[PDB]
């Protein structure tokens, strides 16, 4: 679950400080702007991630309530089909 | 109707009294589907008594 | 209430970087990586804080998360989907009500005892 990406996170991260830190006098503008435009594009994905945890915690148990009523409407709707059907397999 | 199932119709089997029969069979139906829709689905009597009142018919 | 603000701090620190590093770089940009690890590292930590209750997560929410947007619109079709069945709810009360309207008139037009037994005895 959480542990897959937080360790693909981590190797990435260690990768990118590898890269970036040892082979520092190896790199050319076009690197380096390439480099820019990835730490850009995580940062977004950071802050869209971060945004999306937000939103799950202002409304951690607002969720779980709404997905058990969903839930119960689900089940009494199955439950109304079903009579409905028998009642009109048996009339 | 007095042997086999349970006993509901009389010795008289009339057209009137099998009539009546069915709608108090049906009426029973309709109150066990209305306190299962507003109550709550963990009542099957409707289903017995459906059977009930197709083997009184039979 | 110390963990959104580290995490809004360590938010507005990765934006600042990001507009200083602007320009090019030559020094070693470790603030806007440590700034995406602390970042990684509270919202690792806000998601275990909300699975320690244990709850029964659906597929639905992985799938909305990968979506891009928030659980806003799916509580605002979870609203819809309520009334819905509020008024499918209503629409059946008023056709098993017709119905029972229509079975003790035929009772009445049919047999009297039915319809004194369920009048007086029930």
């Amino acid at each position: 679950r959480l542990s897959t990406l937080i360790e693909f996170l981590l190797h990435r991260a260690y990768s990118e400080l590898m890269v970036l830190t040892d082979l520092l006098p190896r790199k050319s503008d076009v690197e380096r702007k390439i480099e820019i435009v990835q730490f850009a594009s995580r940062t977004r994905q950071l802050f869209v991630r971060l945004l999306a945890l937000v939103k799950w915690a202002n409304d951690a148990g607002k969720v779980e309530k709404c997905a058990m009523i969903s839930s119960f409407l689900d089940q009494q709707a199955i439950l109304f089909v079903d009579t409905a059907d028998r009642l009109a397999s048996l009339a | 109707e007095s042997q086999g199932i349970e006993r509901l119709h009389p010795m008289q089997f009339d057209h009137k009294k099998e009539l009546r029969k069915l709608n108090m069979s049906i009426l029973i139906n309709f109150l066990d589907l209305l306190d299962i829709l507003i109550r709550s689905p963990g009542s099957i009597k409707r289903e017995e008594k459906l059977e009930d009142l197709k083997l009184l018919f039979v | 209430h110390l963990e959104e603000h580290l995490e809004k701090f360590v938010e507005n620190i990765r934006q600042l970087g990001i507009i200083v590093s602007d320009f090019q770089p030559s020094s070693q940009a470790g603030l806007s990586q440590k700034l995406n690890f602390i970042v990684t590292g509270l919202q690792d930590i806000d998601k275990c804080r909300q699975q320690l209750h244990d709850i029964t997560v659906p597929l639905e929410v992985f799938e909305y998360i990968d979506q891009g947007r928030n659980p806003q619109l799916y509580t605002k079709e979870c609203l819809e989907r309520a009334l819905a069945k509020n008024e499918q709810v209503k629409g059946k009360i008023d056709t098993m009500k017709k119905f029972k309207s229509l079975l003790i008139q035929e009772l009445s037009k049919v047999f009297p005892e039915d319809m004194a037994k369920y009048r007086s005895i029930r």
